[PDB]
DNA sequence: CATCGGGCATCGCGTGACAAG
DNA sequence: GCTTGTCACGCGATGCCCGAT
């Protein structure tokens, strides 16, 4: 018995009624403060506000049942088809909806991000970039956003567009609705392979370079099998063109000597990427003139391809050429 | 100063604006639901708004209805085992101006450009995907389209297959589920070769023609060039096969990404391979003028 | 038609218990 | 062994309601 005491039972159940209500498993529900439901509840009904005025499948001569089931789950396969996740944020910066998949991404809890401001996950030499996107209207641009999994940031390439966010009843001592940017994030991409295993692999090629054999690591590595590894030219075909000239100076070295040398180069792998290598090519002979070569490589990373690079001996025409390259039959 | 008042005060403040951060909600959803009352009737009106309105927080169009407002695309749920399409979006029909007749009872391989159908293969063979293509639209229309997507487990759980469905007898084992969307003065380096196909594109090309490598590879450099110029770069082209090692200079005009003519000038030499002195490619230096 | 004191309900404030990290 | 934060609680200052003026 106590008057304030009653008056925050109250409230408190009326805080219970409403998080009970709240569209999330209840595991998530029970572990929720009241601060947290009321912020929750109001996403909610903001979202369905907005959904009542901007939304609103399979069509009718098409119609099998299972594509039915698959159309009533169409917008999960999209959610997990994006290898990333919605953001919708309003013009005060909040956060109006995430999907579950930024847990799978930043680590961060879809149910702790709604209606938060979003430069709390956004790194604060971005916040700038960020909030001038926020205001002739679609948009595509990079950020970098907090990862709890490195636990650390990841840099995020965001695509999408700036549309009214209806339905959300701003006042003044009404207003109208304000452009919300609504995106898709997804992670950066890049363009060398970099074995994780020593991963030492052997192939043999013909007196003017063209593979003729090649181990399992090799195939592991480069993606080729032998056939395709054989029937693409001799090895100066796989060769990236900033180092062509290199192997050509070790190749006329082996051929003068009998070794090449320890020699770093890119060669092209079966996806058209770009993996660095430090090799050694040796002349086997037969009844004493040479017969084949047996080049012997070491795969390396970037890190040390680039300062194997920049340490160079020699330098040749297009020593710093950085591009793409295809391989044909 | 004193150490225990500083974090008092400083509790003082955090529970001060944790009340005003929970008045502040309630007026939100006073703005929020129907119908100046006080925070009690503001809270009972709004548990009743969502029981009205009421496990995921969008539902499933919803959902899709945001992801599609965002970056457009459509999605496909194709077999990798034929690449069969076992499911397509309404969402095509904006997107390819087709409709989801033409891709139902059909394989993405008939979808697509003929000269990617391989390229196809390579993305369906045995987690993630991310390619681009051309797919169909009085004669044909081919677009670029970007897909990307994930590879997973058919049937898919919680889908009911019946016994009379089509999908009954298919049996596929792996799914592509993927979405689709549409869409300086410098020089750069390149290899062709000796018919003249782009085979490696320096990075720099953007900065010059302003097209993306992945755009020029694969194609012969003829295709970019003035109708008029054409014959003199295959010229010059063949004749640098004849004088390896030597240097042929050559100017002609390049069709920029947006298709204005740039003048160019393209300096080509072999590569000699040190062993059997055969042409491995011509490495071109094309320069903006 | 107001105005006025009862008693309970709202409401904002500061502090202590307690717990997750 | 400290930090940040959640929740309840004691406590008055007004608030609402309403017989009684
Ligand atoms: C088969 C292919 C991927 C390949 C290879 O497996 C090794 C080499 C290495 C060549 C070389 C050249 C000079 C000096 C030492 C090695 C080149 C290739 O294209």
């Amino acid at each position: 018995s106590n008057p304030s005491k009653r008056h925050r039972d109250r409230l408190n159940t009326e805080l219970d009624r409403l998080a009970s209500l709240l569209p999330f498993p209840q595991d998530v529900i029970n572990k929720l403060d009241k601060l947290s439901v009321l912020r929750l509840s109001v996403s909610y009904l903001r979202a369905k506000s907005f959904f009542d005025v901007s939304l609103k499948g399979v069509q009718d001569n098409c119609r099998t049942k299972f594509r039915e089931g698959l159309n009533l789950q169409e917008g999960e396969f999209l959610l997990q088809a994006l290898n990333g996740f919605v953001l919708v944020v309003t013009t005060d910066a909040l956060v109006f909806y995430a999907s579950s998949t930024i847990q799978d991404y930043l680590g961060f809890q879809q149910s702790d991000v709604i209606h938060q401001s979003v430069y709390e996950l956004i790194h604060t030499e971005d916040r700038a970039e960020f909030q001038r996107q926020l205001h002739f209207m679609e948009r595509c641009f990079v950020c970098r956003l907090r990862c709890l999994l490195d636990n650390g940031f990841l840099a995020m390439n965001f695509q999408g567009r700036l549309k009214y966010l209806h339905g959300q009843n701003k006042k003044g001592k009404i207003l109208p609705p304000q452009l919300a940017l609504f995106a898709i994030a997804t992670p950066l991409q890049p363009p060398s392979i970099l074995e994780i295993r020593n991963f030492i692999f052997r192939t043999k090629h013909k007196l003017d370079f063209t593979p003729t054999g090649c181990d399992a690591k090799g195939k592991i590595v480069l993606g080729y099998t032998e056939a395709e590894l054989c029937m693409r030219g001799t090895g100066y075909q796989f060769i990236h063109a900033a180092d062509m000239l290199y192997c050509a100076e070790y190749h006329v070295r082996m051929i003068k000597t009998g070794e090449s040398g320890m020699i770093v180069f890119r060669l092209l792998t079966k996806d058209n990427r770009w993996t660095w290598v430090q090799s050694n090519a040796r002349l086997v002979y037969k009844n004493g003139r040479p017969d084949y070569i047996i080049a012997t490589q070491r795969p390396l990373t970037d890190e040390e391809g680039k300062e194997h690079l920049r340490k160079r001996t020699l330098k040749l025409p297009f020593m710093f050429a950085t591009g793409e390259a295809v391989l044909y039959e | 100063m004193d150490k225990e008042r500083l974090a008092r005060e400083n509790h003082s403040e955090i529970e001060r604006r944790r009340r005003n951060k929970m008045t502040a909600y309630i007026t939100e959803l006073s703005d929020m639901v129907p119908t100046k009352p006080d925070k009690l009737t503001i809270l009972r009106m709004a548990v009743s708004h969502m029981k009205s309105l009421r496990p995921s927080f969008l539902t499933d169009q919803e959902l899709k209805h945001l992801i599609l407002e965002a970056a457009d695309g459509f999605l496909f749920i194709v077999s990798c085992e034929t690449g069969r399409v076992v499911y397509v979006s309404d969402s095509v029909t904006p997107v390819l101006n087709q409709p989801q007749s033409e891709w139902f009872g059909s394989t993405l391989y008939d979808q697509v450009h003929p000269d990617d159908v391989d390229k196809l293969r390579e993305q369906l063979s045995t987690s993630r995907r991310s390619f681009i293509c051309r797919m169909r639209c009085g004669e044909p229309h081919f677009v670029v389209v970007h897909c990307t997507g994930y590879i997973k487990a058919w049937p898919p759980a919680g889908v009911s297959l019946p016994d009379d469905d089509p999908e009954a007898g298919q049996g596929s084992k792996f799914c592509l589920v993927a979405i689709g969307r549409l869409q300086q003065p410098t020089e750069f380096i390149s290899r062709h070769n000796i018919e003249g196909i782009f085979t490696f594109v320096d990075h720099r090309c953007v900065a010059t023609v302003g097209y993306q490598p992945q755009e020029l590879l694969g194609k012969n450099i003829v295709e970019f060039c003035h109708p008029e110029d054409q014959q003199l770069l295959r010229d010059s082209f063949q004749q640098v096969v004849k004088l390896k090692g030597q240097v042929l200079s050559v100017m002609f005009r390049f069709r920029s990404k947006n298709q204005e003519w740039l003048w160019m000038r393209t300096s080509s030499f072999t590569f000699q391979n040190p062993y059997s002195d055969e042409i491995e490619y011509i490495i071109c230096t094309n320069t903006n003028v």
